[PDB]
């Protein structure tokens, strides 16, 4: 939604010819441990499971 | 009048039955092999201790 990606652009034959750019896009994922600084998960508590 | 006497084949036995234990004892060793444990019982541990 940078005003740029979602600006509608015409064929090439036609006034606006100007390519979608191609970049990189971050998206956080918000997860429990994620919300909060003192919700972590226990790596070294955790030795049996895999996440 | 008599109960008929039915034996083995004309050819001797040995010839088509043969003796070789490589067979069996490929089996005992791969047997043995795999006596040991070979998978992993801690996922997730990451088993290299600190320096």
């Amino acid at each position: 939604n940078t005003s740029d990606m979602t600006n509608p652009t015409p064929a090439q034959g036609q006034d606006g010819a100007r390519t979608l750019p191609s970049k990189n896009l971050v998206l956080p994922l918000p997860f429990f441990f994620s919300r909060d600084c003192g919700l972590a998960l226990p790596t070294v508590v955790l030795p049996y499971n895999e996440i | 009048t008599v109960a008929p006497e039915k034996h083995g084949p004309v050819e001797d036995m040995n010839a088509i039955i043969n003796a070789l234990p490589t067979k069996v004892d490929a089996v005992k060793l791969e047997y043995s092999a795999s006596k040991t444990n070979r998978t992993n019982k801690r996922p997730g541990d990451g088993g290299a201790p600190p320096p």
